[PDB]
């Protein structure tokens, strides 16, 4: 997002709009962060292609 | 060479058909045994209706068929044949070609062996028209039974013997003279649908029975048609709607009366579109609901179906195959015979091959 | 029916090349669409060329809704002069058996009912060209009985999101899609009103107490099993009982001597429950073989007894 | 220009007719043959030890 | 008939030489056991296949 | 098509997240329908993988 | 809790359990037989011929009633499991889905029981495709190909 | 949520479009060596592709 | 066409009594042989599954299985005939009630599970359950008055045929045997009355006698709710019941030199549609 | 009026108003209104000269 106002009410912008945003699904990144390299390979996630 | 048919005989009363004035090859129909009628009509009626009057039409029906020579009205062997010329004559008054009905009542009720057979057909007309009223439809009581090859004949008993599977044209009559028969049927039924559809393409064509109904307070009518068409089983409900669909808008508006509306209109809208919306929304899980402290959270909501007009209500027609003609030009005449002094407007169909077949409501 | 048999002789033309002759004795047992009962018809009226309408090529929707208007046969033999096929709605043979050939990209099993299909897979729409009379024979797929409620059920479901995924199925495992296509708004008006009228018309006073026994339903799938797996995961009744608490009307008028029960359940069996006769066609035909298998394969022929 | 086409001998078999006496097998049964044996309900083989 | 004179049986023998070539027999067969680059492929430049 | 596994090793999917998928880098490099190494007369051994 | 259980499996944590991994394997083997002098009496009937037409063909079902009299005070007869031929059965690691099952009662809260079905089903080596039929035979996902 | 995931907002550059996405944070969490081999470690990260 | 049930050995005295008196009978088998064995037939036969079939599972191998009716019985083999395939070239096959209703002429016959109340061969170990040859008429409302029977549970039993009085409660078992046919009945209707209420949300709202006929006219001139993927979950399993409850008629009595009403315990011959 | 694959114009108010003013009074146009599917009819003309 392009830096809106000033710095200082920055964050209670994002977050007074953005709670709805995350709670739909999970975060990609950070579920791919507790993958155990064998559990990679196999299809148990829609992230391989 | 002779191909495979299926007779049949019963030992059946005279008191509504005849097979003596009614030649070699009409159609019959089979009933129920009559103490079932009133019963389901008690049952099954709408509300607000006189339940009472099937059993009492039929009852004066059956108290009419005698009236003399001492006979008693319940018996063990029971007349439940209707010959189709009575069945028509019976309906008579209410047809296009009026001056052809009163062609067949003209034998129906002189050609009859009885005493005053006309009051029955002032009265089994009645009874028709306490069918409807009293909500047990006929389609769901008569019941084919085969074309005739002969009779045995008894005072007010006789042995009648039909086809119920097979051609027509394929079992013996009993007179060697004139072997076979054919399928006679009055003109004031048989109506086509080739030239008043366009088909005018030849082809095998099928042979199915028609019932009408006319549902009004009190003003109740009945007909009955053998239509020949190409047409298939399942594709008759639309060329039914065209021809009929008058009745069908008399019988949706005016076939539903002394029923209760609930006054005045007290169902809203159904909200579950608009309610599934909002996550802040009241809810109950699988433990909750069927709980008084958790039910009266929810939405409450009272349906009141009174005073629809349902589909058991708005039946205009009910049909049933009957039989097929496999020729590759189907040949229909149209002569006039002589039952004893009075000449009948007759439709003679030829080569035709009975299948019979379950009944099914246009509603 | 007959007792020498029925069989109707659909004629082939003078002019045939030899890549053509051999490409309708592969036609061994087909579906093949009389629009009467004639006994002598031409390819002329047996190909798509007679099955347009007035210039419009209809979608495999309309293709479902003329297919009840006509006469569904199968060839038995291929003469070089003539194409003899028997109908299934006047009578089989002497026998009653007639020989299919499964176009069917599923095998079937004994005893299961056969309606059948337009050619609705992706890669399977193979229809027999004859070059030397230009005419195109679409031939349709013969399918096992609820197989045939779904596909027709999908079709008619995707026709009214046009009106403001889907086409995904799995049968004994095998993942196989449908095509996509646009569909004419025409027909699919046609299936709209042929539901709603079977809608409406299983709708009684007596579902007003159904109606009050969902709260019931909704415990009894936590105790039971066999009603949790029946609800479904993506159902409307689930999410219908979470927010609608349901209670019956107070009487009836004239309520004691007519069941209200019984009443909505006959009309529910011969207008709802028929619906899948008035969408499709009628299944005529089941597979009865005699010392086969149990199951039958993908273009291999199979006996057929008639069937309800 | 002058062609041929060629159809150069055709090859057929020779079914074997396996009698079951030409067999090794046939010590293990006793085979005396029936005229009839849908006639018969369930008949019996007396042993005496 | 089916089994009829088969059209090849019909001829005559043809006329035998002697001819020197190694015979083996393995299993329950007499095979020829026959190399063959001398006397084809000796001093000619094309590769024995 | 990798909602199913590896036939040989049944129990993951692949053994390379940038070999085996399509569109992928082990895909860009090797084919003859994109043509990246038409040009050269060296033989790339894996073109017919 | 098998919503809790869910967790520590992905992670990689061992819980306080154990298992015996149980599996049925069918092999390919060739037998050898040895019989007796008169193991059997065998006594054959006179042929039936029958006749009966399917699809345009006329099969001649032939038919001969037989009797199996088995004259051995005792055993007659012995099967040598001698060579062992291609194991049929490969001897893989394919879990069991109970969700395939049908007959258990689910947890209450229906927000949950998606959550589960939607991560032990979704990308499985076995599990339902379609949704479980309430009286059919839920199917497996075809491989596309066996090894 | 808080806890698991970052609350970057994108006025100041979310995951994918910045330079050090999400597995340089967890590598920081996930590692058994110390202080005086991260350092080095971290270094050996940058080494651009 | 008469196929062959052969009985494996070792009948006992009072069973070849006992399949004596099944004569003229309905039995399901399920492919057309000249040869066939009796484990193939019993009601073991489908047991398949971890239950027993009740009523529900009983209708569905009904339409999967072949009917035959078993003519002359051998104390070797059962001899019979199936209703599909045999009864062209052989015109008319005799027939024994265990209906409690008699049967006219002329009238089409479905079968029923035995839902109202079953020979076992204990030499055998098997039980053999046989379909109750109703009239068809009568099976779309017998069924229908036992459906509605377990619908009150979350009067009725008034039957009247050929002058006579029925009795369906003659109360333990067949309650209890007919759950998971109640279980589908509501369901189907419950989903179809609110997916209809959805897609057209004011068909309860209008004025019945008044407003509503306009809008019945008008019909027969030619996150977020799944509703759209949910036609399928109803549409498939209504198609499906369409089959089962249809209760198709195999059999029509035509009555020839004999009495007009055939009674229980008695025969009465029988063709297919030719 | 007989053919039918062409645009009506939007105001249904107006698409009719043609219709009832150019196919009544007829020696041509239907009697009944369209079927939606195959062939317009033409009306049964009772006398022809």
């Amino acid at each position: 997002a392009a830096p809106a106002g000033p710095a200082a009410d920055m964050q209670q912008l994002f977050l007074n709009a953005w709670g709805q945003r995350l709670a739909h699904g999970r975060v990609r990144w950070v579920a791919e962060g507790q993958m155990t390299p064998e559990q990679f390979m196999q299809p148990d996630n829609a992230n391989l292609a | 060479g002779s191909p495979r048919h299926h007779l049949t005989r019963q030992v059946i009363l005279t008191d509504l058909c005849q097979p003596n004035a009614d030649r070699a090859g009409t159609l019959l129909l089979a009933l129920r045994h009559p103490a079932d009628l009133p019963h389901l009509a008690h049952q099954r009626a709408p509300p607000g209706r006189q339940t009472e009057r099937l059993g009492e039409a039929w009852g004066q029906l059956m108290e009419a068929t005698a009236l003399g020579s001492g006979r008693a009205e319940s018996g063990c062997t029971r007349a439940g044949l209707v010959s189709f010329n009575f069945l028509v004559a019976a309906c008579a008054a209410s047809y296009d070609a009026r001056d052809a009905a009163d062609a067949v009542r003209a034998h129906v009720t002189a050609n009859y062996r009885g005493t005053r057979v006309g009051a029955r057909l002032d009265r089994f007309s009645e009874c028709l028209r306490a069918m409807v009223h009293t909500h047990v439809f006929p389609h769901e009581v008569m019941r084919f039974f085969g074309g005739l090859v002969s009779w045995v004949t008894q005072d007010e008993l006789a042995s009648v013997t039909a086809v119920c599977a097979g051609p027509q044209e394929a079992a013996h009559t009993g007179h060697p003279g004139r072997p076979r028969s054919a399928v006679i049927l009055p003109a004031c039924a048989f109506v086509d649908l080739d030239a008043e559809l366009g088909l005018g393409g030849p082809g095998a064509a099928f042979l199915y029975l028609v019932f009408t109904y006319r549902q009004r307070r009190d003003q109740e009518l009945c007909c009955v048609y053998v239509i020949k068409s190409q047409l298939p089983p399942r594709g008759l409900e639309p060329a039914l709607e065209r021809l009929f669909g008058r009745l069908r808008i008399t019988n949706t508006i005016h076939g539903t009366e002394d029923m209760t509306p609930p006054a005045p209109n007290r169902n809203p809208d159904f909200p579950l579109a608009g309610l599934a919306a909002n996550p802040q929304t009241p809810r109950c899980s699988a433990g909750q609901v069927t709980n008084p402290q958790f039910a009266d959270r929810l939405y409450r909501w009272q349906p009141d179906l009174r005073g629809r007009p349902t589909a058991r209500t708005c039946t205009y027609a009910a049909f049933a195959e009957l039989g097929m003609m496999p020729e590759d030009s189907p040949r229909c005449l149209h002569r006039t015979e002589r039952f004893g002094a009075v000449s009948v407007p007759v439709v003679i169909l030829e080569g035709v091959v009975w299948r019979p077949g379950e009944w099914r409501a246009c509603a | 029916m007959l007792a020498d048999g029925f069989e109707t002789d659909i004629a082939i033309p003078s002019g045939i090349s030899r890549p053509d002759a051999a490409a309708l004795q592969r036609c061994e047992g087909r579906v093949v669409f009389l629009p009467t009962i004639r006994r002598q018809l031409t390819l002329a009226d047996v190909a798509h060329e007679s099955f347009v309408s007035g210039g419009v090529s209809p979608d495999t929707l309309g293709l479902l809704l003329a297919y009840r208007r006509r006469f569904p046969a199968v060839i038995t033999r291929v003469l070089p002069t003539r194409i003899v096929a028997c109908p299934l709605d006047v009578g089989l043979t002497h026998a009653g058996t007639v020989n299919l050939r499964n176009t069917s990209p599923v095998d079937l099993c004994n005893g299961d009912p056969i309606s059948l299909v337009p050619p609705v897979f992706e890669g399977q729409a193979t229809d027999v060209r004859l070059d030397s009379l230009d005419l195109t024979l679409r031939f349709p797929v013969p399918l096992p009985s609820p197989l045939a409620r779904e596909i027709v059920a999908r079709l008619v479901a995707r026709g009214i999101r046009d009106l403001n995924d889907l086409n995904v199925l799995y049968y004994n495992g095998s993942r196989l899609s449908l095509l996509a296509d646009v569909q004419q708004l025409g027909p699919v008006n046609a299936e709209l009103r042929s539901l709603v009228l079977n809608m409406v018309y299983s709708i009684t006073e007596g579902t007003t107490i159904i109606l009050t026994l969902i709260p019931r339903l909704f415990a009894l799938s936590a105790q039971d099993g066999y009603v949790n797996a029946l609800l479904q995961m993506q159902s409307v009744t689930r999410e219908a009982a979470q927010l609608i608490h349901p209670e019956a009307p107070a009487l009836m008028q004239d309520g004691e001597r007519r069941l209200p029960l019984y009443e909505a359940l006959v009309a529910w069996l011969t207008h709802a429950g028929q619906l899948g006769d008035t969408l499709a066609l009628a299944p005529v035909v089941r597979v009865c073989t005699f010392d086969g298998a149990a199951v039958v394969r993908s273009g291999d022929m199979a006996p057929v007894i008639r069937y309800p | 220009d002058v062609e041929f086409d060629a159809l150069l001998g055709s090859y057929c078999n020779t079914l074997s007719l396996v009698r079951f006496l030409e067999l090794g097998l046939s010590v293990a049964c006793v085979c005396t043959k029936f005229p009839e044996l849908a006639y018969m309900n369930e008949g019996r083989v007396q042993f005496e030890v | 008939d089916l089994n009829r004179q088969t059209l090849d049986e019909l001829e005559s023998a043809p006329q035998t030489t002697r001819v020197r070539a190694d015979l083996v027999s393995i299993g329950e067969k007499l095979v020829f056991l026959e190399a063959l680059e001398k006397r084809i492929y000796a001093a000619t430049n094309v590769p024995y296949p | 098509d990798h909602g199913q596994s590896d036939p040989s090793r049944a129990f993951a999917a692949t053994a390379n997240p940038w070999a085996s998928q399509r569109f992928s880098y082990g895909d860009l490099l090797y084919n003859g329908a994109y043509h990246l190494n038409g040009a050269s007369p060296v033989l790339s051994p894996c073109f017919k993988f | 809790s098998p919503v809790a259980l869910h967790h520590q499996l992905k992670t990689g944590l061992h819980p306080g359990f154990g298992f015996t991994v149980v599996r049925q394997d069918r092999f390919v083997t060739e037998n050898v037989l040895f019989s007796e002098r008169a193991s059997e009496a065998y006594f054959l009937g006179q042929l039936q011929v029958a006749r009966h037409e399917t699809g345009g063909g006329v099969n001649f079902t032939l038919t001969q009633p037989r009797g199996n009299v088995d004259l051995g005070v005792g055993y007659t007869a012995v099967v040598a499991t001698a060579t062992v031929r291609n194991p049929v059965t490969d001897m893989g690691n394919l879990p069991q889905n109970f969700y395939l099952g049908r007959g258990a009662p689910p947890l209450l809260d229906n927000a949950a029981a998606v959550y589960l079905r939607n991560a032990v089903v979704a990308g499985n080596r076995l599990g339902p495709a379609q949704p479980v039929p309430v009286f059919g035979c839920a199917q497996v996902p075809r491989r596309a190909g066996m090894d | 949520l808080s806890r698991q995931v970052p609350l970057v907002p994108p006025a100041l550059g979310a995951n994918y479009f910045s330079s050090i996405r999400q597995p340089v944070v967890q590598h920081v969490r996930e590692s058994a060596a110390g202080e005086n081999a991260l350092t080095y470690a971290l270094m050996a990260g940058y080494f651009k592709i």
